[PDB]
């Protein structure tokens, strides 16, 4: 039942990740973002509905929080400048192995 | 008379076609899949994976 | 016209609202108000815990506990069956 | 029918608990916590379901009491800083062998 994509792998029980077989510790809400990414693999992610579903509807903050969180996901697993977590201008992000 | 109904004297085979296409979209891609939300199983019996 | 009201889902939504009101009134009034303003039913905005504390004179941990009590009692099959049908 | 996990052994009849073959004396509430914790080994245990199932629904105390409980469990069997019963921020604790 563990959910896998390319070189990232997730166990739904104890909330940890393997990146290319290496276990990695990560923040809870950041982990929820990654859970959204894997649960909708191959489908583009936009900041709004990301805010709608993952985050509480009471969120009164700015929009830089999600961009920063994506930056953390990059520096944790996809350290390369080109990364499996591609970003779309005005349309958000997507988890996809580059062609 | 009911003989025509019973003996299939006047009966016609009628065939219809139903096109449906999954196309690219800014939201991503539309999948021809069984991952259909909020559906029962007696109506899922006659579908392949 | 996609924007037109279905005229069937509207009555369904109204009856769902009636069912929600009956279910909440069946629950204790403090819990009903807590969840109502937690999900912003009566008003336009759901509120965070500290607002609930300021309007009920309690700490935010107590509101977390009463919310735990709410969805615990709400898992009761008496409400679960009567509301799950509405989908 | 005795419940065993790694180096923890428990008998459901007389409620005696063995850590690596050494019997230890344990309190009843912590005994119920340990019984639940083995019976759901391999699944993270967060506080709300702990008070929901293990403890009574009329419990009106603070959340620090279960923390003191897991503290006595820590000093009882897995005294090491790294322990079989690991913790998760916001998702309570879990008992699994460290990887």
């Amino acid at each position: 039942v563990r959910l896998t994509f390319a070189d990232i792998e997730l166990d739904e029980e104890t909330h940890e990740v393997w990146k290319a077989g290496q276990p990695v510790s990560l923040s809870p809400t950041e982990f929820t973002l990654l859970r959204y990414f894997v649960i909708n693999a191959g489908t583009v992610l936009s900041k709004p509905k990301i805010l709608d579903h993952v985050w509480r509807y009471d969120f009164g903050g700015d929009v830089n929080v999600v961009e920063s969180y994506v930056s953390y996901l990059r520096r944790k697993i996809d350290t390369g400048e080109k990364r499996l977590l591609h970003t779309l201008r005005g349309v958000g992000y997507v988890l996809r192995e580059p062609r | 008379s009911n003989r025509l109904v019973e003996e299939d004297v006047l009966t016609s085979i009628h065939i219809e076609e139903h096109e449906i296409d999954a196309r690219d979209t800014k939201l991503g891609a539309e999948e021809i899949t069984r991952d259909i939300p909020n559906i029962s199983d007696e109506v899922l019996a006659d579908l392949d994976e | 016209d996609s924007e037109a009201v279905v005229a069937v889902d509207a009555v369904s939504f109204t009856l769902l609202q009636d069912q929600l009101q009956s279910v909440l009134d069946t629950l204790s009034e403090r819990e009903a108000g807590v969840v109502r303003l937690r999900f912003g039913l009566t008003d336009g905005q759901p509120r965070t815990l500290d607002e609930i504390g300021q309007v009920y004179g309690v700490t935010r941990e107590r509101i977390r506990q009463i919310e735990s009590k709410t969805m615990s009692k709400l898992r009761h099959p008496s409400r679960s069956q009567v509301l799950r049908d509405y989908l």
